[PDB]
């Protein structure tokens, strides 16, 4: 099927109608989402089929059809764009300088965006439109408002 | 079997709307990759 690069919306029929379960990125020819929007389950594009290649629960991150792709990095300072693509709606950038998540691991990136969870997958951006991350894993704070980390893999 | 639609050109805008605080939140991670906060 489709492998342009760019945004796609990832659909089931498994449920009333037609419902967008999340977000993906192609690159390079391999499609990058978030491991519970798929659950590592293969897709349909065209009459194509894309196979699960690499995933992972803990970093919450799937591939499809080849290894992760998406190597940029917030650097800590500027501002990104959540290119959002909600449930019906249209693709829509939104700006924002991210916060930070702070773990005994080391600290990430946050935003701070609420939105349907079928936002989830929707990719984070840079000053050149490189992915430095998805948008759609993080935690619900005191106020009851959303805050997703810039979940990025590993490139190999 | 779950099926994806295209959206668009990955692309930075000139001239999108700018929202969004930058808070610094205490997280933490448990082995089902879900994110909690440590106050
Ligand atoms: C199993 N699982 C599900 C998630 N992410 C969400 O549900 C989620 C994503 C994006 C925005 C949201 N806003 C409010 C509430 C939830 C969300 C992460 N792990």
């Amino acid at each position: 099927g489709e492998t342009t690069d760019g945004v796609y919306r990832v659909m089931t029929r498994r449920l009333l109608g037609s419902t967008q379960v999340g977000v993906g990125v192609m690159q390079e020819g391999v499609f990058h989402t978030m491991w519970h929007v798929t659950k590592g389950a293969a897709l349909r594009s065209g009459e194509g089929r894309l196979d699960p290649y690499w995933g992972d629960v803990k970093q919450d991150l799937v591939s499809y059809c080849g290894p992760w792709k998406l190597d940029a990095a917030w650097d800590g300072l500027s501002e990104v764009q959540l290119l959002a693509v909600p449930p019906g709606e249209r693709a829509k950038n939104i700006q924002t300088l991210p916060g930070i998540f702070k773990t005994k691991d080391g600290d990430i990136g946050a935003v701070a965006l609420d939105y349907p969870a079928g936002t989830s997958g929707s990719p984070i951006l840079d000053k050149c439109g490189r992915v430095i991350g998805l948008y759609g894993n993080g935690v619900v704070i005191k106020n009851g408002s959303y805050v997703s980390a810039i979940t990025q893999g590993k490139r190999e | 079997d779950m099926y994806i639609e295209r959206a668009g050109d990955i692309t930075w805008e000139k001239d999108a709307e700018v929202t969004g605080n930058s808070p610094r939140l205490d997280v933490a991670l448990d082995e089902s990759g879900d994110f909690s906060l440590v106050e």
